RNA sequence: UUAAUUGCGAUAACGAACGAGACCUUAACCUACUAAAUAGUGGUGCUAGCAUUUGCUGGUUAUCCACUUCUUAGAGGGACUAUCGGUUUCAAGCCGAUGGAAGUUUGAGGCAAUAACAGGUCUGUGAUGCCCUUAGACGUUCUGGGCCGCACGCGCGCUACACUGACGGAGCCAGCGAGUCUAACCUUGGCCGAGAGGUCUUGGUAAUCUUGUGAAACUCCGUCGUGCUGGGGAUAGAGCAUUGUAAUUAUUGCUCUUCAACGAGGAAUUCCUAGUAAGCGCAAGUCAUCAGCUUGCGUUGAUUACGUCCCUGCCCUUUGUACACAC
């Protein structure tokens, strides 16, 4: 009967934990949405102007879920893809710090993640809270 | 002082070594003996303190203005 | 040279080509009728709501559909 | 690609020459035996002498191998 | 054919293959019988696979690769023209899709279908240039049945790929109707024009 | 067209200028004791079953 | 994640910045037409406007067309943040303006004759049609410019 | 303690090591389900070890596996091998000989990869060329 | 000083595994008939140290590479032993070739 | 017959040496040995957070016990083409099957004979003969410039011509390395900034910390929809930064804008046979800064042939020679 986020495929746990942060809205989007690329690799802003952040969000929370400290620079390598470069190769290129530290700082807000003394952030006991009730309810539906 | 100490020993077996044939095969050669004599005279030398082989080479130019090589040979050598 | 935007003509026609199609896809619709790619994505959905077509594969890059039982 | 040179065909040769009754026909105890009756300063020398000299053997049982 | 419960819940689609190994989960190696013998043998089925991925050793010796089930040797000549090497997981989903698009169309077995389309495209008789250079004949000799099975998958394959390009139709989608329709026999298929016309150069110059 | 099927028998060698061709000998699987040596373009072995659109040519390729 | 339909209240080719817009292309590469409004700025722009991103270009009213060019004219008054313009601290009053269709050409040509004028290098190269940004010109190039 | 073996499996580089000990039907990967294994098109890869000899022999059975290293298919090899000789080794030691043998003949009839590594190993690189074969362009004039 | 732990760690780092292995032995055999509560020698993952240069002074020729490589084998034990003793038992005989680096821990 | 002047044989030769092989290094196997808080695993002294009632996990090794499967590296073992069959002058060997971690010299390399080339290097050398110069210097240093200069001809390459794709989001996995107190090297984390970057601390002289180098290709879900198009990204403008004494002839990076050729390439031509080709990135060298280069490394992983002497080249035998500065 027990539920965590690890019976759930990847994809429809981000889905429906976004969701879930959209109708909840209390994330604290920055307001910078709408214009930034996310990445210096990217080329175009997020095609989902509006729940890219909510997506990006539960994405982390996750992320958080499975490991154990998680900082912005291993966010920005996780979410860092190749540049084109144009007439010279790819490259990885880490992506945005600032979008990247501002999702943790909103999931802070909300009592998702904590100050983890070793570390950065870490999966808060809210934190596993609400990932597991979301967990349980995309398992049955 | 004193955390470095230098010491000297006598190398045994002189005739197998083929840095000190060297250095008294040029010492030979500067003082102006032939290039045979003193290339026979240390193969032999090598010879009689039980090597299994030995090989001089002599390369550069030899009371000519070309420049060529002549080896002097004695006994078992590998190569590979 | 294609249709991006749905008209009452070619909407009627979908709903009278559409069925009676052995496989549908975004090629199939673009090609036999006229319309998009685009549209032929919005059209596959469309017409799988009501269920006209029947889902047999559900990917990106590659929907497979065919008449509806 | 497997041809084996005179070295190891030569010392099989001699092997089987002065130590037939001891070696049998199988390569196991005939590289058992290669260890205590010769002295080979290789192990991959020593498997090949072994495996031509049980080899040879097998050729024996069926009729004498010339030379 | 009974559910049996396991702490990790196995799905019950998933559960049923126990009974029969088929491809992906649907397509079953039975009733898939090469009617064109001389590729028997060369033509791989009669061993199920669950999926055209199997990292198998097909190249160390001569013959082996007509053990290779005729699926995945499909696969590995999908993923080519450079942009595309490697990349098998691409062919893999390719080959999955074609497979489905041939039973949408054509409700018989797409395993079936593709084999169908081996046989019929595989010339029979080639050609050879004889002479050390342009100066020289063609002389027409037979064609072994491994190489019929290798040139029939390049030609389906390579037809599918170029029809594929620069157009609306995906390559699932092109190399289904290209196997449809050399499995017919139709002639608007690229890989039964090829073979007719290496045929007819054959004859022409035995 | 009437294509005949045969059996191969044997692997003569390679022929051809480049060595492309292999020379095999082959019996018929209809009208069996029907023996004749055929070029063929791709590896062959034996036991290989081979489809000739004409059965009366022998092959000249040899050595 | 939703999907909609839509109803077919179209205008073709329409004039816009005198530049003839396209319709049939969505709105955002649509107004890529006009020279000065690349892919980020008309993405901007338009979510700026509240224009809804899956509009075609041919299904916007005019009161949005020119809610759009109003925006693309005077980006910063509506919260567009100058590093995201074409000409940041303008070289002859220091203001921040985003170039459009054909102030693109003309004010390309200003950058070329002051150059030109005061004799500087770049200016230099551009009038002898060479390369500016210090290429190589030995083996490329060959073919044009 | 309860009955345990722990075993792995090896393609390139990756390496899963299976604990499987007395349970009642668990199959993990990670600490997630089996059934959420990645690559999704080659799922059946690792379901091959369950299906092959029946579900009803990982009825009283626990597994748990942790693979690293190597890349997406290559983890999903070395799963299905660490999966299918963790059972061959626990009925080895803890069910009769006949039933090993029986999972081992089932197992190599099918694939022998899924009890033995591929020994196939990357060839060093050589000066003169990007690979171990290929050379670069030379040009003769 | 009179029958004291003291917590020690001797790690032994060389190029030459003969030597270095000879030298752990030692330590090991000094450890045992002594009667002592030792950490085997644990191993550390051998590094090699590459230089790749072209082989040719010039740059006329193939363009042939070589690869010189330097083998450093890294070892360390841990014992509890009184220090006057082992002191004088490992600050002589020390084997050339072989750089030792005892360390006391507070652990 | 072999990869081999490797062998079996033939035999006015017989028995030998060098080279080849052996050897060495590396890759693959070891639930068998030795051990590990700088590797990992299971219990739990001690806990602890869950959803639940055991599944997922966070923590301490005189804030525990145990162990070595995975990792490491010492000592060893293991393959000898084994067994069986076929074939061969029934020999050397070759072929197939089985077994096996492994059966292409097990894979790849390191070393590697004799005789030479007027091959390259005096611009690596405090290697060096001879010649030249040596104070208005051809020594050395400083400032500036050039080495990059552009009607054009050729070679190695990078990026592409798209949907087997681009783009957006999500999933998300390597191996080889390197690194500072013998001064600022590798940098986690926090904060700020769209970004590049900045800033305050941290750990690491390193199986310890950067670093699980969370690499890219790839996977999935979307947007686009055959349009030089949301392919391609040259050229160019404006601006923000970083390295450096110094960036103009733009060091490099970032942002917005400009948005060329290019629609698969002629005659010709290169490389390649299995974890190979190809694709994809990463580390290292260089390095203050700069890679579209090289040296390695892994990730994904084909098709085709296991051959011949047609082309090219090389070697051998017979032969002709007026050649031997040897066509
Ligand atoms: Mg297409
Ligand atoms: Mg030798
Ligand atoms: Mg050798
Ligand atoms: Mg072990
Ligand atoms: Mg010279
Ligand atoms: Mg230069
Ligand atoms: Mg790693
Ligand atoms: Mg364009
Ligand atoms: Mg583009
Ligand atoms: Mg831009
Ligand atoms: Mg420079
Ligand atoms: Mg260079
Ligand atoms: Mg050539
Ligand atoms: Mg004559």
């Amino acid at each position: 009967p027990g539920v965590s986020v690890r019976d759930v495929a990847a994809q429809d746990f981000i889905n429906a934990y976004a969701s879930f942060l959209q109708r909840q809205g209390k994330l604290e989007v920055p307001g910078y949405v709408d214009i930034v690329k996310t990445s210096s690799g990217n080329e175009m802003p997020p095609q989902d102007a509006e729940g890219w952040f909510y997506k990006r969000a539960a994405s982390v929370a996750r992320h958080i879920y499975m490991r154990k400290q998680v900082g912005v620079g291993k966010l920005n390598k996780l979410y860092g893809g190749a540049k084109s470069r144009g007439v010279r190769p790819y490259k990885h290129i880490d992506a945005s710090g600032s979008i990247n530290r501002k999702v943790l700082q909103a999931l802070e807000k909300i009592g998702i993640v904590e100050i983890s003394p070793k570390g950065g952030r870490r999966i808060s006991e809210n934190g596993q809270r609400d990932l597991d009730r979301i967990a349980a309810q995309t398992l049955e539906e | 002082p004193g955390t470095i100490v230098l010491y000297a020993e006598r190398v045994q077996d002189r005739g197998l070594s083929a840095v000190a044939q060297a250095e008294s095969m040029k010492f030979k050669l500067l003082n102006g003996l032939a290039i045979r004599r003193a290339a026979y005279g240390v193969v032999r030398y090598v010879m009689e303190s039980g090597a299994k082989g030995c090989e001089v080479v002599v390369s550069g130019k030899l009371r000519a203005a070309r420049a060529k090589a002549m080896k002097f040979a004695d006994g078992f050598l590998i190569h590979s | 040279q294609h249709a991006v935007i749905l008209d009452q003509e070619k909407y009627d026609r979908i709903l009278k080509e559409v069925p009676t199609y052995r496989y549908v896809s975004v090629s199939v619709l673009v090609d036999r009728l006229k319309i998009g790619g685009s549209l032929a994505r919005i059209a596959l959905r469309h017409l799988e709501k009501e269920g006209i077509i029947k889902p047999i594969s559900k990917h990106s890059k590659q929907a497979i559909y065919t008449r509806a039982t | 690609g497997r041809v084996r040179t005179k070295t190891v065909k030569r010392a099989s040769k001699a092997l089987i020459e002065r130590y037939y009754p001891k070696l049998t026909l199988d390569f196991q105890t005939n590289k058992r035996l290669c260890d205590e009756i010769a002295t080979i300063q290789s192990k991959r020398l020593r498997n090949k002498i072994a495996g031509y000299t049980t080899h040879l053997m097998k050729r024996i049982q069926k009729g004498p191998v010339r030379g | 054919f009974t559910p049996v419960v396991l702490a990790t819940p196995i799905p019950e689609e998933v559960q049923q293959a126990q009974t029969e190994i088929k491809l992906f989960n649907k397509w079953s190696f039975e009733e898939v019988e090469v009617k064109d013998a001389s590729l028997v043998d060369y033509v791989q089925v009669r061993q199920p696979i669950f999926v055209a991925h199997t990292a198998g050793r097909y190249a160390n010796k001569r013959f082996r690769k007509a053990q290779c089930p005729i699926i995945e040797r499909l696969t590995n000549s999908l993923m080519m023209n450079g942009r595309n090497n490697g990349k098998k997981l691409k062919a893999v989903r390719i080959i999955k899709h074609t497979l489905d698009i041939i039973n949408v169309l054509t409700d018989q077995n797409p395993i079936q279908v593709v084999v169908d389309a081996i046989t019929n495209t595989g010339p029979r008789e080639d050609t050879t240039r004889v002479g050390g250079g342009g100066a020289a004949r063609r002389q027409a000799v037979d064609v072994s049945p491994l190489r019929r099975v290798n040139q029939a998958i390049a030609l389906l394959t390579i037809g599918a790929r170029e029809a594929a390009f620069r157009n609306i139709k995906t390559i699932a989608e092109t190399l289904a109707e290209e196997l449809i329709n050399a499995a017919k026999g139709s002639s608007t298929s690229y890989a039964i024009k090829k073979k007719d016309e290496l045929e007819r150069v054959a004859k022409s110059n035995r | 067209t009437p294509v005949t099927l045969a059996k191969v028998i044997k692997v003569l060698g390679r022929t051809g200028s480049r060595g492309g061709v292999t020379q095999v000998r082959v019996e018929f699987l209809e009208d069996t004791s029907r023996t004749i040596v055929r070029n063929v373009k791709g590896p062959v072995r034996e036991n290989d079953i081979l489809v000739l659109m004409e059965s009366e040519r022998e092959a000249r390729r040899l050595r | 994640s939703l999907v909609v339909q839509e109803q077919g209240s179209f205008q073709h080719i329409l004039r816009l910045l005198n530049t003839n817009v396209d319709g049939n292309i969505k709105i955002v590469y649509a107004l890529t037409t006009i020279k000065g409004v690349g892919r980020r700025y008309s993405n901007l722009v338009c979510k700026k406007a509240d224009v809804d991103l899956h509009k075609r270009a041919g299904e916007l009213t005019q009161e949005e067309l020119e809610r759009i060019v109003q925006i693309m004219q005077n980006p910063t008054h509506y919260k567009i943040p100058a590093w995201f313009l074409n000409r940041q601290n303008d070289i002859t009053d220091g203001k921040d303006y985003h170039t459009l269709a054909n102030n693109v050409e003309s004010k390309l040509r200003d950058d070329l004759e002051r150059l030109k004028k005061i004799r500087a290098h770049r200016g230099i190269r551009h009038f002898w049609g060479l390369r500016v940004r210090g290429q190589h010109t030995k083996t490329t190039g060959r073919r044009r410019a | 303690a309860v009955p345990s073996v722990q075993t792995f499996g090896k393609k390139k580089s990756a390496t899963a090591v299976a604990h499987v000990k007395a349970g009642k039907g668990l199959i993990k990967v990670n600490g997630s389900p089996i059934t959420l294994v990645e690559p999704e098109i080659l799922r059946f890869k690792v379901y091959e070890p369950l299906l092959l000899v029946g579900l009803d022999k990982f009825s009283n059975i626990d597994i748990r596996v942790r693979v690293t290293g190597g890349g997406h298919v290559s983890q999903v090899y070395a799963i299905r091998q660490a999966i299918a000789k963790g059972l061959v080794a626990y009925h080895q030691k803890y069910v009769d000989e006949q039933s090993k043998n029986e999972l081992k003949k089932a197992f190599t009839s099918y694939d022998r990869t899924l009890l033995i590594a591929d020994s196939r190993r990357p060839e060093p690189k050589k000066f003169g060329g990007k690979g171990a074969r290929s050379r670069f362009q030379k040009s003769y004039r | 000083q009179q029958q004291q732990i003291i917590k020690i760690r001797i790690t032994l780092t060389s190029t030459k595994v003969k030597q270095l292995e000879n030298v752990s032995s030692n330590i090991v055999k000094n450890a045992e008939q002594h009667n002592l509560v030792k950490k085997g020698p644990v191993r550390l993952p051998t590094k090699v140290l590459k230089i790749s240069t072209r082989k040719t002074p010039n740059g006329e020729g193939s363009k042939t590479w070589e690869t010189y490589e330097m083998r450093i084998h890294k070892r360390y034990i841990d014992l509890e032993a009184p220090v006057q003793i082992v002191k004088r038992i490992t600050q002589i005989t020390i084997e050339p070739g072989v750089d030792v680096e005892v360390v006391v821990a507070s652990n």
